[PDB]
């Protein structure tokens, strides 16, 4: 998932430390200055059938902007389904976000 | 060395009017004269500003390795309060290290026997302070001179000058542990030796000295505000409170 | 002489005068350094080469101490030690937390000695905060990050006398010293992105190349600029199919560190105007097509006009290869044309100096000449327009000797002081006869440079015998066994290719056949007189430009950075660029467009390998195959005899030396498809200081901000 | 809030004209002969404060102005100004409050505070700015070198020293009405008998007849 | 806003020379 | 040859040629009771005219002692096989036979043990690519599995060029026993 | 690449990526801390509780026995909870790492161990009431797959397949490692090689298991589970949020890695199905130059030809099931 | 064809690690090397070699590798910087005559 600030702002900068990091090469990023001249992502691909699960990417963001949420029933029927895109890795977050928190919350002293 | 290539590149030679102003006296009458005052190392006269905490401040010229003692209560009236509310005397000036009472009882003020005590005659403008004064005060707003007179050419001043000075002012309210006391301390020997010019000690002395000889002025300090607050501040003058109340505070400070 | 001292025990013979860290290097000794650099002057500001030298109380800064005859350095010791984690505590206490967001991240040395020879962690943590600085707007290409600032110099020191821009500084005291001028101004100097590269830390960065790429994604292919005619050695950095920068690699023969900013930025054209599949113009407008029918139609309109003898004709352009001038020579050749024309005005008659002798058109006294040149004439030549980084080097030389230079020309804005001389020929029979010439005449090592400008003067047959009768008159001066002082100046990366391999027109005979068939090769700046309008026109290039505007079919090329192409700098060194990508679309390599239009017209070309087309060009010139060096000319007496011979009656006109760059910014069709030198261009006329001034970012009068780049 | 970078002003902006005035360049000349011909670049430090004394502060077109006379990039010039506290690059009041607020200020005779609480009291103004009708621009500074007549404030180039909050506020008040009648203008100096740095009670040394030149080594 | 000891006319002078200027002019290495 | 010495691990340097020997000596030797083969691979270097070094780790229960014996390869240049003295080195022999190319003289069936059946080239190498050269999909026109030339929908992003610009480790520090140094000469 | 261990022998994660961690550690020359060493002795040999659970229980459901397997995989059930407590995995970790451990285990853990602790040999026991004197069990083991002692070691057997064959031998009291010189512990040797004695030896490591793993909770110190160097271990989040340094090392050690110094180490563990080894040769940079697995499943299939010789095909189904077999384990 | 060559060192740091062992790689072809997925986005690709890159301790170590394996090479010749004694002392030399440079340090 992809989390986004209080504000409504996404955390993520475009830093590619879960890409650089990622140890099946699942992440694909592409950034640019965005119309307000902030530093943001134009693409974020999960390919869900390389990931390995490992959370290597969510220890290394400076922002908190990928973490992987407790939902572990979404088995689909096409594998295109597991190509996430950024505009659907935002709707998880967005869905998610109390339980993100919630979780984050507890482990972040651990962290 | 500027002895060759100086002013426009040419050989030049910079000296002190003082020092400059005496040559042709001493030249008139005589070198012998001149060694006929002071120690084996430390001859002449030599002009003194008396300025602090003295009934009548003032500047005379008196001989070199003339006693600290002899000469404030002599030429200047005397401390304020007498000898023994003298608190500490800066020797040499902003540069050279606070001196306490007990020091300053039998020292001659001249170059070696300043130098021994771990402190300078610099220029001999003889700060003395009272014992009704904040002598950690006083220290601070020097760390804030220094900061201001830095160039900004070289790092460990330009950096080093306001990281000391936001120190200062943190301890001048006790905000921090006693062990900040230590970091402070080889902060500046972090400093000396390692900067272009001699800016660099002339901040990190003044310090050093006054935790060699008040150390235990500054962690009462600690102590009060540990006591205020609730708690021994974290190191950087955060409260003990400040994980609890939802601030960044990373394992050790 | 040479001194010899220990540094951790080995000794190192290094010459004296030179610095301690100069001879460290040279032991083998890696010693960390943030403000020293090899090619600026020595400031001792960072504190971080401090080392331990035997008989001296404290560190020394290795960078500015000098090398003594009998010297111990220990590198390693305790005192080194504590110096060095000291400094990298004083360097990082007031700096940004600002590494994910930062374009120097993954290769800033901040980060990598922070790593090796700092503390783990920090100890700063004060609850006044960190120093932070406002932003400074100085143009648009560098984008400012000034938090991020160590104070290291390093762009000063370049601005104020590499580039001869002395508008950086560094106004303030102590902590609050900052670097950018007082006055908000555009940084001025077609040198001045270098800066970004020198920056130690992401203080400088480039506006382009924003938030991109990180370095560790980029592919790095070492390869060769064509956008002049130096051969500026670089590395084009990409991701996948994208070229992402264009950075400066070193090769003190040419261009030392350096590159200029058409060379650096003009590779955001290189993905905006491409040709890639090939056009047929029907009924006015253009098609698309097949290459095996569109090369039909290449044969079909060739067999309709069956032209006669020097009818089919060749412009070759200035970014075309040495590959693809021999494969274009031959299928000429065997067309029964020697039709073989240049994209200048005047390229499509015979050149004053001839291609006889290869010291005719040559930089003679290479580039590296300059660094020991005492007296220096420039004729019909800018040189800060023409060969920015050549200019450069002229300074540098005037800089620290005492240098004298003299031009005949337009007068332009120089970095360095010139006396002017006068604007047409008669001004330079007068000044090779008055006051300067008897500094070329005194002066042991004269150098004369004469732009390619010259060459397309009316009078440049008058112009080139006036100069080498004078060299000929003045030799064992200008002419000895090593020195030649006679230089001629390439501004376009084709030229000195094409006389190498005879590409030129020979005679006058053929100059005025009018052709049915023109072979645009990558020519955009022809002269509309060379180009007949009724003709046949065939353009191959990648950039649609004027070109493809009037071509009849459109073949589409490769562009030099998909390309292995060869290359020769106007010192006459052969140099090969690397692909760093593949061909995009349809587009196919420029030598076998040449070689498969071969069959289409009945005559094929022999090789067809590019092994076998580099066997070819060793035939025409040997020094071809040598690769990264100069071959020098050993009948370089031979010169007289196409300069002053062949150049004996001149019609002098009296019409004085021209301009040859309207615009450094838009020069090729690389250059005008960039929006970058959009930007560049547009800043300059209007004087914008302002980083967003065509590009995204927030303004006063943009709250909302804007998508557009380059507009 | 001294700013190390230029703001365009209606009052400094680089459009407005500037130059030496018809009895400046004299000066001029003067300071330009004691140094060698070509390093004429060494008269910056000296033109800049002339400039800012006919002008009023070290404005943009000031320095822009001193470039040109001696053939320097402006660029060299804005490092000096705003390297050197003295040049104002913003406009000051008629009178530049200058109060040492260094530690032997700060504890010589009645401390600095107790000056510094004077002057904003009776000047209505807090540090750094000038008071609504622009007479008084008020900033404190460090050691200006009469530390023996603690605690003592510069005004524009004279010092009013040794002062108490009583005396402070006086030497001020007949500053203010010195613009009108000159006679007014309270005399520089220290106050409270001292008249440089002697002592206060008495003279303690320097009594008798100063000795001439009769006591020379007699071998010159 | 508030008003400054600016100079108003391009021949004003807002500040006087001072004795040390003033004594410049007097300055003369010939001897007299 | 030589030995190397580490930390707890004693190195042996040894000839191609002297494998037989060498390792019956460490085999049957009573002071050199190594009656464990634990491991044998392979390591490449292209930059060495024998590319490959053969590495074996050996063990002694009698003395609670390891030992590492090298020695080096070619691609022509064969080993001797050592599983008339370790049975358990048999398939470690295949293994490095399957992936690295080294043939073992004296072997009984070395043949692969890892790769697929008809499968080309050597992967340890370092010239093999890690994708390989070829793929294989079932085809439906033909009713089988087939093998195809390596196509990937993404390319591999190989970000070794971030690499420090700066040695990390630095040299070290040598900790060899006084008694393997040479004496050194004292003074007058 | 330290992910790729837990894939090895799929049913011992934690202890394939203990084996990677002491190699790397090794040329690292650094010391890890105490409380990281007791956290790894302790989840290493839950690891091997659990890798038992799996191997002795479908050793003896391919024998028939179908009961105690799903006894068993409830106390496996339990024993995974604990993996995704301290991780966010029930197999895959990726938790023991160079310089101690990812994380420090949750403030309640160490109560709940002990509670699964004093139930756990209740369990053994039942499941001991099923096999071991059960004469079906014992006349399908005794005397199948006899290796002599001298063959055992000339056939590269490590572990239960060398100790069952009256070999006295367990790497980790041998060349001890973490905090196993630390804990008291008896190590099972059989006498007649067969698979009833390994399969009886297999029975008594159970019970030797939960006895380190009860001294472990006794002796765990506090202080940092993680070396306390941020140019190997990842610095705290607070830190790298609010310390330029850390974020500095932060960033370096996601990307570039940390450099290992140059030579070559073989590392060895006492693993569940044997002795695991790995061969790392370091190029002083930060991606291994070479890493070998050395697998002690391979070893044991390359002497099955040897050892079933003369057997049943009933017969060599038992030896598949006394070596400790996991094919992730043998195909590296 | 394969390029055996020195890396240059990063204009962007001063480190040069990287310049001092010899790489072979292989040349990119006009087409295979990378296209743009119509899925994804993503860079396909078709070259086996594209990843891969070898590294020697000198230049007759990597050629005779590549004639051992028959591949193409291009050897190129490194770059070396030219050594000038560089002194602190010349930033403040005296010049007789017109400046002609203002050094700002
Ligand atoms: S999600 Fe985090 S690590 Fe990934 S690119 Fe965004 S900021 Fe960087
Ligand atoms: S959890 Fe998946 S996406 Fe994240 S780093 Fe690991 S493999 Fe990559
Ligand atoms: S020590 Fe001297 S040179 Fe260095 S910053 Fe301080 S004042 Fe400048
Ligand atoms: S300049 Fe270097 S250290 Fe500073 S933020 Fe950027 S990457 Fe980090
Ligand atoms: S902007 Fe960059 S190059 Fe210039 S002084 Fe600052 S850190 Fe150095
Ligand atoms: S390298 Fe000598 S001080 Fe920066
Ligand atoms: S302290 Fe105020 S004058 Fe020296």
């Amino acid at each position: 998932a992809l989390r986004r600030y209080p504000s409504g702002e996404e955390r993520c900068i475009a830093c590619k430390l879960c890409e650089a990091v990622c140890p099946a090469q699942a992440i694909t990023i592409e950034a640019e200055e965005r119309a307000d001249g902030s530093r943001r992502t134009t693409r974020y691909d999960i390919d869900m059938t390389k990931c390995i699960y490992c959370g290597f990417c969510q220890e290394s963001c400076p922002v908190d902007a990928i973490v992987e949420s407790p939902n572990a029933e979404y088995a689909t029927e096409t594998r295109e389904e597991l190509l996430y895109n950024k505009e659907k890795l935002l709707a998880n977050g967005d869905k998610w976000e109390p339980e993100l928190a919630a979780a984050i919350r507890a482990d972040a002293p651990y962290r | 060395f500027p002895a060759a290539v100086g002013l426009f590149g040419c050989p030049s030679t910079v000296a002190n009017v003082e020092t400059v102003s005496v040559a042709p006296t001493i030249c008139r009458r005589g070198g012998a004269w001149f060694a006929s005052f002071g120690r084996e190392r430390n001859h002449g006269t030599k002009l003194f500003c008396i300025s602090g905490h003295v009934n009548n401040p003032c500047t005379v010229e008196e001989e070199m390795s003339i006693p600290m003692r002899e000469l404030i209560e002599k030429h200047c009236g005397g401390v304020r309060g007498g000898w023994d509310n003298l608190l500490a005397v800066i020797p040499g000036g902003s540069s050279t290290p606070i001196l306490p009472k007990h020091i300053c009882d039998d020292q001659l003020m001249d170059f070696d026997a300043l130098k021994d005590s771990q402190s300078g005659l610099g220029t001999a403008a003889v700060i003395v302070m009272d014992k009704s004064t904040d002598v950690v005060r006083a220290i601070s707003r020097l760390s804030h001179f220094y900061r201001h007179e830095s160039c900004g050419q070289c790092t460990p001043c330009r950096e080093g000058s306001k990281w000391t000075d936001q120190i200062m002012k943190r301890f001048e309210k006790g905000m921090g542990r006693p062990r900040e006391i230590d970091m402070l301390q080889e902060l500046t020997k972090q400093v000396e030796g390692h900067t272009i010019c001699a800016l660099g000690e002339a901040f990190a002395w003044p310090i050093q000295g006054l935790i060699r000889h008040f150390r235990p002025e500054l962690e009462a300090r600690m102590k009060k505000f540990a006591e205020e607050t609730g708690g021994q501040a974290l190191a950087g003058g955060w409260t003990h409170d400040s994980r609890q109340k939802g601030r960044l505070v990373s394992p050790g400070m | 002489a040479e001194v010899e001292l220990t540094i951790d025990g080995k000794k190192v013979s290094i010459e004296a005068g030179s610095a301690l860290i100069q001879a460290c290097e040279k032991a083998g000794v890696v010693v960390p350094r943030y403000c020293y650099h090899e090619k600026l002057a020595i400031a001792g500001n960072c504190r971080m080469c401090l080392v331990e030298v035997e008989r001296s109380p404290k560190p020394v800064a290795s960078c500015a101490w000098p090398v003594q005859a009998g010297m111990v350095v220990k590198t390693n010791s305790p005192l080194t030690h504590k110096a060095r984690e000291g400094v990298m505590e004083f360097l990082l206490a007031n700096h940004p937390l600002d590494c994910p967001i930062c374009d120097q991240g993954g290769e800033c040395d901040l980060q990598d000695q922070s790593m090796r020879y700092g503390a783990d962690r920090g100890r700063f943590h004060e609850i006044g905060g960190k120093r932070a600085v406002e932003d400074k707007n100085i143009g648009p290409l560098i984008k400012t990050s000034m938090n991020r600032c160590i104070h290291c110099t390093r762009c000063v020191r370049f601005m104020n006398d590499i580039a001869g821009a002395p508008e950086l500084g560094s106004t303030g005291r102590g902590n609050d010293l900052q670097i950018g001028t007082y006055l908000e101004k555009n940084l001025d100097s077609e040198l001045s992105g270098n800066v970004i590269d020198l920056c130690p830390v992401g203080a400088l960065t480039s506006k382009p190349y924003a938030f991109r790429a990180r370095p560790w994604e980029l592919k790095r292919t070492e390869s060769i600029d064509v956008l002049d005619g130096l051969g500026s050695n670089i590395r084009v950095d990409s991701r996948g199919l994208e070229v992402m920068r264009i950075l400066p690699r070193l090769n003190d023969d040419v261009n030392e560190e350096w590159i200029n900013d058409k060379t650096r930025f003009a590779c955001d054209g290189l993905k905006t105007q491409r040709l890639t599949m090939p056009l047929v113009r029907r009924d006015g407008k253009f098609e698309p097509a097949t290459w095996e029918q569109a090369l039909t139609e290449i044969a079909h309109a060739y067999q309709t006009l069956a032209p006669k003898e020097n009818e089919f004709k060749v412009i070759a352009g200035q970014l075309v290869e040495v590959e693809s001038l021999v494969a274009m020579k031959d299928l000429a050749n065997r067309l029964g044309s020697e039709n073989l024309a240049l994209d200048f005005p005047g390229g499509s008659q015979p050149l004053a100096h001839g291609v006889d002798i290869r010291s005719n058109y040559l930089f003679n006294s290479k580039i590296w000449g300059i660094e020991e040149a005492d007296a220096i004439l420039l004729v019909g030549t800018n040189p800060r327009h023409e060969a920015a980084v050549l200019n450069a080097r002229i300074r540098k030389q005037w800089l620290r000797s005492d240098l004298e230079i003299a031009a005949v020309g337009q007068p332009w804005e120089s970095t360095f002081d010139y006396e002017h001389l006068g604007t047409d020929l008669a001004a330079l029979k007068n000044a090779l006869s008055g006051p300067f010439g008897e500094k070329l005449k005194k002066a042991k090592r004269p150098m004369i440079i004469v732009g390619s400008g010259v060459t397309e003067h009316p009078d440049a047959k008058a112009f080139y015998e006036t100069v080498w009768s004078f060299v000929e008159k003045n030799a064992s001066n200008f002419l000895t066994e090593e020195w030649c002082g006679y230089n001629v100046l390439q501004r376009a990366a084709s030229r000195a290719g094409a006389f190498e391999v005879g590409f030129v027109v020979p005679s006058p005979e053929v100059a005025a056949t009018k052709p049915k068939f023109v072979w645009l090769l990558g020519a955009d700046e022809f002269d509309p007189a060379d180009v007949p309008k009724d003709a046949f026109i065939v353009y191959q290039g990648h950039h649609g430009d004027r070109g493809a505007e009037i071509a009849d079919i459109v073949l589409p090329g490769a562009a030099y950075t998909e390309k292995a192409g060869t290359y020769v700098n106007t010192e006459g060194r052969v140099q090969m660029t690397r692909a760093a990508t593949g061909l995009p679309g349809a587009a196919r390599t420029d030598w076998k467009i040449i070689r498969a239009v071969s069959e289409f017209l009945g005559v094929p070309l022999p090789y067809d390998d590019v092994a076998q087309l580099r066997d070819r060009m060793a035939e025409i010139s040997p020094a071809l195959a040598a690769y990264d060096v100069v071959e020098p000319v050993a009948l370089r007496h031979l010169s007289k005899v196409q300069l002053v011979d062949q150049n004996k009656g001149a019609k002098v006109t009296g019409e004085p030396l021209k301009k040859v760059v309207e615009n450094f910014y838009f020069t090729d069709v690389i250059s005008r498809s960039s929006p970058t030198m959009a930007r560049c261009s547009a800043a300059k006329e209007t004087g914008d200081p302002r980083t967003n001034f065509m590009a995204p970012g927030m303004e006063e009068d943009r709250p909302m901000g804007q998508i557009a780049y380059g507009a | 809030d001294t700013l190390m970078v230029h703001r365009n002003t209606p009052e400094n902006n680089p459009d407005i004209p500037f130059k030496f005035t018809p009895e400046n360049e004299k000066i001029i000349e003067q300071i330009l002969k004691r140094y060698p011909p070509q390093y004429k670049k060494a008269a910056v430090m000296p033109l800049l404060d002339l400039g800012q004394r006919q002008h009023g502060f070290c404005s943009i077109s000031v320095m822009n102005e001193v470039a040109r006379i001696l053939e320097m990039p402006p660029m060299r010039v804005y490092e000096v100004a705003s390297f050197y506290t003295m040049y104002n690059r913003t406009p000051v009041g008629k009178f530049h409050v200058q109060a040492c607020t260094t530690t032997p200020c700060q504890l010589g005779g009645c401390g600095s505070d107790a000056i510094v609480k004077a002057i904003k009291e009776h000047l209505g103004i807090n540090q750094g700015e000038t008071t609504p009708d622009g007479l008084f621009t008020f900033i404190e500074v460090e050691c200006l070198g009469a530390c023996v007549n603690a605690p003592m404030v510069q005004i524009n180039d004279d010092y009013y020293e040794d002062l108490t909050p009583e005396t402070i506020k006086q030497v001020l008040t007949a500053l203010k009405e010195s613009v009108n009648d000159v006679s007014k203008a309270p005399k520089p100096g220290p106050q409270s008998g001292r008249q440089s740095c002697e002592n206060s009670a008495g003279l303690t040394s320097l009594t008798s007849e100063p000795w001439g030149p009769e006591k020379t080594r007699p071998d010159l | 806003r508030p008003s400054f000891a600016i100079a108003r006319s391009p021949n004003e002078q807002v500040f006087p020379a001072g004795a040390f200027y003033e004594s410049i002019l007097r300055w003369n290495p010939n001897p007299v | 040859q030589q030995f190397s010495v580490w930390k707890d691990e004693l190195t042996i340097y040894i000839c191609p040629t002297g494998v037989i020997p060498v390792f019956s000596f460490l085999k049957y030797n009573t002071n050199a009771e190594f009656t464990q083969v634990s491991d044998i691979t392979a390591v490449d270097f292209p930059t060495r005219e024998m590319r490959f070094e053969i590495v074996y780790n050996l063990l002694s229960v009698r003395h609670n002692a390891r030992i590492r014996v090298k020695t080096y390869a070619d691609e022509v240049t064969p080993v001797p096989s050592i599983t008339s003295l370790y049975m358990g080195a048999n398939w470690y022999e295949r293994e490095v036979y399957d992936m690295f190319g080294v043939l073992f003289v004296g072997h009984p069936d070395l043949r692969r043990i890892m790769t697929d059946y008809g499968f080309e080239g050597h992967p340890l190498r370092k010239d093999f690519p890690l994708t390989g050269y070829t793929e294989i999909r079932y085809d439906e026109e033909k009713k089988r599995i087939v093998v195809e030339p390596l196509e990937l929908t993404q390319a591999f992003r190989n970000f070794e060029g971030g690499s420090s610009a700066w040695d990390q480790v630095g040299p070290g520090i040598d900790r060899t026993p006084d008694t393997f140094k040479l004496p050194t000469p004292k003074p007058e | 690449a330290l992910p790729y261990f837990d894939r090895l022998d799929y049913v011992s994660m934690m202890t394939n990526e203990q084996v990677f961690s002491l190699a790397v550690e090794k040329l690292l020359n650094i010391e890890i801390p105490p409380r990281a060493k007791f956290i790894r002795t302790m989840f290493g040999e839950i690891t091997r509780i659990l890798n038992h659970l799996m191997s002795v229980l479908s050793h003896a459901m391919d024998v028939g026995a179908l009961t105690p397997f799903l006894w068993g995989f409830e106390e496996r059930e339990k024993l995974m909870e604990f993996y995704e407590r301290v991780s966010g995995a029930r197999l895959h970790a990726a938790y023991v790492r160079p310089g101690g451990v990812h994380q420090d285990i949750p403030v309640g853990l160490l109560d709940d161990i002990y509670q699964w602790a004093t139930q756990f040999g209740d369990r053994i026991d039942e499941t001991e009431e099923m096999l071991t004197d059960n004469r079906i069990w014992i006349n399908r083991l005794k005397g199948v797959g006899v290796v002599s002692a001298a063959d055992a070691l000339n056939l590269s057997f490590t572990g239960v397949m060398l100790r069952g064959s009256g070999v006295p031998w367990d790497v980790r009291k041998s060349s001890p490692y973490d905090a196993y010189d630390q804990v008291e512990f008896d190590v099972p040797v059989g006498i007649n090689g067969d698979c009833y004695d390994r399969y009886l030896c297999r029975m008594e490591e159970f019970r030797q298991s939960l006895r380190i793993i009860h001294q472990c909770l006794n002796k765990m110190p506090a202080g940092p589970v993680r070396y306390e160097d941020y140019k190997i271990t990842p610095p705290p989040r607070a830190a790298m949020k609010e310390n330029m340094e850390a974020l500095i090392h932060h960033f370096l050690l996601f990307t570039k890695g940390y450099a290992v110094p140059p030579g070559d180490t073989y590392t060895a563990i006492e693993a569940p199905k044997g002795e695991m080894g790995v061969y790392v040769v370091s190029d002083g940079s930060e991606r291994p130059y070479r890493v070998h697995i050395r697998a002690p499943g391979f070893a044991h299939l390359s002497g099955f030809d040897h050892i079933t010789r003369g057997h049943l095909l009933a017969d060599a189904v038992a030896v598949i099931g006394t070596m400790d077999l996991v094919f992730g384990e043998v195909d590296r | 064809t394969v390029r055996i060559y020195k890396p240059a060192k990063p204009a962007t740091q001063s480190g040069e690690k990287n310049t001092q062992l010899w790489r072979m790689d292989w040349d990119v072809l006009g087409k295979g090397h990378r296209w743009e997925n119509p899925l994804m986005g993503w860079q396909s690709s078709a070259d086996f070699m594209q990843g891969t890159h070898l590294t020697f301790k000198t230049k007759e170590d990597a050629i005779a590798f590549a004639e051992k394996q028959g591949y193409e090479y291009f050897v190129q010749e490194p770059n070396e910087r030219h050594f000038r004694p560089k002194a602190y002392a010349n930033n403040f030399l005296y010049s007789p005559g017109k400046l002609k440079h203002i050094r700002t340090k």
